[PDB]
RNA sequence: CCGGCCGGGAACUCAAAGGAGACUGCCAGUGAUAAACUGGAGGAAGGUGGGGAUGACGUCAAGUCAUCAUGGCCCUUACGACCAGGGCUACACACGUGCUACAAUGGCGCAUACAAAGAGAAGCGACCUCGCGAGAGCAAGCGGACCUCAUAAAGUGCGUCGUAGUCCGGAUUGGAGUCUGCAACUCGACUCCAUGAAGUCGGAAUCGCUAGUAAUCGUGGAUCAGAAUGCCACGGUGAAUAC
């Protein structure tokens, strides 16, 4: 077990906090938990929306969370009844004014939470990961994705020894800390136990 | 040692007592308080001390007072 | 007139102030026998001094803070040829020379995890 | 008179912060000071980074907390109205005691 | 060593008589990173020494060093699979570094007072050549001198 | 960590700020220099949980003892996990 | 010289020739000569005889020789013949205060068996 | 009021943000006129300047089902749950890693100098009074470059000790206590008085370190009501040697 996230090597260089406020000892760990729980929720009740990311921030007692969507329209609905239920019982979990906003992930195939939740959706279907995998990496680079590298594993078509097999293509400069590498990881419960996907996608050089 | 202010014993165990020396020594006193400094009142009684599994009897001396109750009671078994 | 350096040594920093007069060192009002004259190399801020000499040349008041003993005297040493611009470049031929003006920047080591000091692995066992 | 001290995790948007309070409060009242920044406190972590047994392998991480003052001079009634409801930062604690 | 050959750093010469090899006689006697009280016992040591014999400071402990160089030492080297302590020729930094080397270990092994004490009777045993360190010298050239014959 | 364990250190909480912080001004103020009666070191047959000594402060997410950061209020694994996704705000990877 | 009991201590400073008394360490030592007005670093030659037995005067008020050997074994009986923890403990010759016996018990335990 | 103490000054240390800087850039020589190497100047730094983070494809069916998640199996008036007392601290032994030592380059007493990095509200807790001391009482200031923890210690200057198991060493043990905590018996930490082992440099063997390094000296922090000789950090002094 060798690599770092390359998420969190990339902090301050290139890619920002997903929560983005300030607190002092008294209540960073109570803020901290208010976001556990409202990414849980907020989680969980979007399953079906494709959601990418989900970024708190708390301007002087209130929260403001940022929902990174695919799919916009299926979170706000018919006249966004399902956004108002929403900041509803965020404003329940977290105990403030809570506001909440959608932003629409276009070029959905280019964020790794959405090509991991779809490969994970797609090995929960009970189809060959080869295919799931493939298509994946195909049509991530042909839409920008100067590389991208998938990476399932673990008892992979319902065997009795667990494999990885890995595919890449493009160029995934993992070391350079200036490359745009958006990476993210999902866990697919199948009738076999669970099967890792990770995913790197490299967009850009700075 | 310990504490510059009272010694200590448990409430049941002063309750026990006072009983105990009221109404005369009749029996060994089920104690599993072993937290407990033994008082100048509890001279003579049989008070059986827990030692993890079992209640072993400890009669009172005069030279008990300034002590502990699982002192007379030890939990460990080696031969 | 009133010549300044900066002159700093492993975690210290000595103003080094030159007027031209006697041979006289104040530093931290307190003279320099009773500062650490009383201890280890006095002669290193007296060092950049016998490049052309002191003997009745330049009243220096010097004032250093952090550091130990050591890194205080090198720090004045560093300040006191960063202040002989009283002077032009000329005696940053030969003081250059004596290599008083390279600032000596050896720090000290950070710990690192799993050593008990900066290098110091801790002792291994059978094999 | 009043001082305005501001702690964020970012320093780009700390000093985004005190620009913005600055020519708010010398462009309405007068008299700042200017943003004094005040040294960072870096707060270290270092956790073990594995499930089971493995000191030797261990993570560093901290957080660094900037602040900066600012000191306002004047109290101009002007700067105090103009000065409150106009922060647009999110991750900037203020504190504007008198 | 293995690839990189080195420079040297230098050392700042003594403050009371400016002299880099008494310089470093200070750090082979200094132990764990006490250097006042090395120089306190070299000063010390060596005023008795030029009280005593009369001559000066550091001709005295030129002398007295001068008497402890060696000539020529052992070294092993394990080149026909044969274990052979070859004699080979100091370098002089060397010889001078061995020199105040045994000096100062002798002086940690006798048995008198103060090591001011001790090491000024080392270096006054040794300016008559008749101390421990010149056993030592003795040793390393009855070995160099025995085992002549590889060269 | 064991459902029940999380569900003893709730019941440890609650009884804490119930009883102690309200009577546990008994323990700070009249076992002193006063006067005296024994009455007040025996008035602690309050129920043992009320001590504020027998919380264990347990990981927020996973209830895990050991481990525990008291500013992040998380257990060591758990901090790492979210450290590296971004949701620990300030907090990078050191170096010096 | 022969002070609170057979001891004849000599030739030495007297705050450190009466810790030769069993019962006075350095501190007990200075409150014997304070008390009895003597200077630290004198010896007991260079030291007249009434001076002496102003410290023989003086030594007689703390528990010291015999009465001391005696209290000390009389207070290792009373826990020897209680049987409590300190007692069988002290009986066993295994260290009383509640320390390490799984290794280093070896001062209280003595030099190892086989 | 001799203290940055005040008015004041923004030079300087410094604080933190933004820039400049080091790239074989220049010179000489050697080299396939190539890569480069060796040496020199300038420069704070010279050749990946120092240190860190960063750990390729895979190996050990390495570690973790007890952080968590999880397939299957299993218990489901029990292998689940609540409680008190005990244990995890047991001790003929053996091994690992450390601390303190065996001393005079030191021990003790008196005076006196120079740090860096941190933590702090159910917290850090001055001053002053009491206690030999651990501490206690009243209690300012500080959510903190402002206050507190907090005196750095080795160093230096005097005096003493004088090669003794000693003024070394502090284990062990008796007595008397302080604090935290419902509660120090099993089973804390610290203090005071007394005791004063073993140990005089360690067999075979073995380990770490290449420069602010090893060695040695202190300080801080996390966990934590209280409990470090451990761990993670910080600075002080500061080597030897590399054919």
């Amino acid at each position: 077990g060798q690599k770092v996230h390359p998420n969190g090597i990339r902090l301050g260089i290139v890619k920002p906090w997903n929560s983005t406020w300030f607190a002092n000892t008294k209540e960073f760990a109570d803020n901290l938990d208010s976001d556990f729980k409202v990414r849980q929720y907020l989680t969980k009740e979007l399953a079906k929306a494709s959601v990418s990311r989900i970024v708190i921030e708390r301007p002087a007692k209130s929260i403001r969370v940022t929902i990174h969507t695919a799919r916009p329209g299926i979170v706000i609905g018919k006249k966004g009844e399902d956004v108002e239920k929403l900041r509803k019982v965020v404003a329940d979990i977290a105990g403030v004014p809570a506001q909440i906003n959608i932003a629409e992930v276009r070029k959905p195939e280019l964020d790794a939470k959405l090509v991991a939740d779809s490969i994970t959706s797609q090995l929960e279907r009970r189809v060959m990961f080869r295919r799931a995998m493939k298509r994946a990496v195909q049509n991530a680079m042909r839409l920008g994705a100067k590389g991208i590298k998938v990476e399932v594993s673990g008892r992979l078509g319902g065997a009795e020894i667990a494999r990885t097999e890995w595919y890449r293509e493009g160029r995934v400069p993992l070391h350079t800390l200036r490359a745009d590498i958006d990476y993210n990881t999902s866990e697919a419960h199948t009738t076999y136990g669970v099967i890792g996907v990770k995913v790197w996608i490299f967009k850009g050089e700075i | 040692r310990s504490l510059k202010k009272g010694p200590f014993i448990d409430l049941h165990l002063l309750k026990k007592v006072e009983k105990a020396v009221e109404s005369g020594d009749k029996k060994p006193l089920r104690t599993w308080s072993r937290r407990s400094t033994i008082f100048p009142n509890m001279i003579g009684l049989t008070i059986a001390v827990h030692n993890g599994r079992q209640h072993v009897p400890v009669f009172v001396t005069d030279e008990m007072v300034g002590h502990k109750l699982g002192e007379f009671a030890p939990t460990r078994t080696y031969r | 007139n009133q010549y300044y350096g900066t002159g700093r040594r492993k975690s210290s920093a000595a103003r080094v102030f030159i007027k031209p007069g006697n041979g006289k060192i104040v530093i931290n009002q307190r003279s320099l026998e009773q500062y650490f004259g009383r201890e280890t190399a006095r002669m290193v801020v007296r060092q950049p001094l016998e490049l052309v000499d002191m003997v009745e040349k330049l009243d220096l008041y010097i004032t250093v803070k952090g550091g130990g003993i050591s890194g205080q005297a090198g720090a004045i040493r560093h300040g006191i040829t960063r202040a002989l611009m009283e002077y032009d470049e000329s005696l940053r031929s030969e003081l250059r020379k004596a290599g008083f003006v390279t600032r000596d920047a050896r720090q000290v080591e950070r710990k690192k995890v799993g050593l008990r000091k900066a290098r110091r692995r801790p002792q291994f066992s059978k094999r | 008179r009043i001082r305005i001290r501001l702690k964020a995790f970012d320093h780009r948007l700390i000093d985004q912060a005190t620009a913005e309070i600055v020519e708010t409060a010398k462009r309405t009242g007068a008299q700042v000071r200017g943003p004094i920044p005040l040294p960072t406190r870096k707060e270290r972590f270092t956790v073990l980074i594995s499930p089971h047994v493995n000191k030797d392998a261990r993570d560093q991480y901290e957080i660094r907390t900037h602040l900066r003052l600012v000191d306002i001079v004047e109290p101009t009634e002007k700067t105090v109205d103009a000065l409150m409801r106009l922060d647009l930062a999110a991750g900037v604690d203020v504190q504007i005691s008198l | 060593p293995r690839r990189r050959v080195i420079g040297q750093r230098k050392i700042l010469p003594d403050p009371k008589f400016g002299s880099e090899l008494l310089a470093k006689f200070v750090n082979i006697l200094m132990v764990d990173g006490k250097k006042s009280t090395a120089e306190s016992i070299v000063y010390s040591a060596l005023e008795t020494l030029a009280q005593r014999s009369g001559k000066s400071e550091l001709e005295a402990f030129e002398v007295a060093l001068e008497n402890v160089r060696p000539t020529v030492e052992v070294k092993s080297r394990r080149v026909g699979g044969s274990t052979y302590q070859v004699p080979v020729e100091v370098r002089p930094v060397r010889r001078n570094a061995l020199a105040m080397r045994w000096i100062v270990e002798a002086a940690r092994k006798r048995g008198d007072k103060s090591m001011a004490l001790r090491l000024a009777n080392e270096l006054s045993d040794a300016a008559e050549n008749k101390g421990t360190a010149v056993k030592k010298r003795e040793d390393v050239h009855r070995m160099a001198e025995a085992n002549k014959a590889f060269a | 960590a064991k459902q029940s364990m999380k569900a003893r250190e709730v019941k440890r909480v609650a009884l804490a700020d119930k009883y102690f912080a309200k009577r546990a001004e008994l323990k700070a103020i009249i076992s002193d220099v006063n006067a005296r009666w024994n009455a007040v070191l025996k008035l602690q047959t309050l129920p043992r949980d009320s001590s504020p000594s027998r919380q264990r402060n347990r990981c927020r997410q996973t209830g895990r003892p050991h481990g525990f950061l008291r500013k992040f209020g998380l257990s060591r694994i758990k901090v790492r996990e979210a450290a590296m996704r971004g949701e620990i705000p300030g907090l990078k990877k050191a170096s010096w | 010289a022969r002070i609170a009991g057979i001891n004849i201590p000599d030739h030495k400073h007297a705050v450190i020739a009466l810790t030769s008394i069993y019962g006075v360490g350095k501190t007990r030592s200075k409150a014997i000569l304070a008390a009895a007005g003597i200077a630290e670093d004198v010896k007991i030659s260079e030291l007249s005889e009434g001076q002496i037995d102003t410290l023989r005067d003086e030594v007689a008020k703390f528990v010291v020789e015999g009465d001391l050997r005696r209290e000390i074994s009389m207070s290792i009986k009373r826990l020897m013949d209680l049987g409590c923890y300190r007692g069988l403990r002290h009986r066993r010759g295994l260290p009383v205060r509640g320390q390490r016996t799984k290794t280093n018990a070896r001062t209280r335990k003595g030099p190892r068996k086989p």
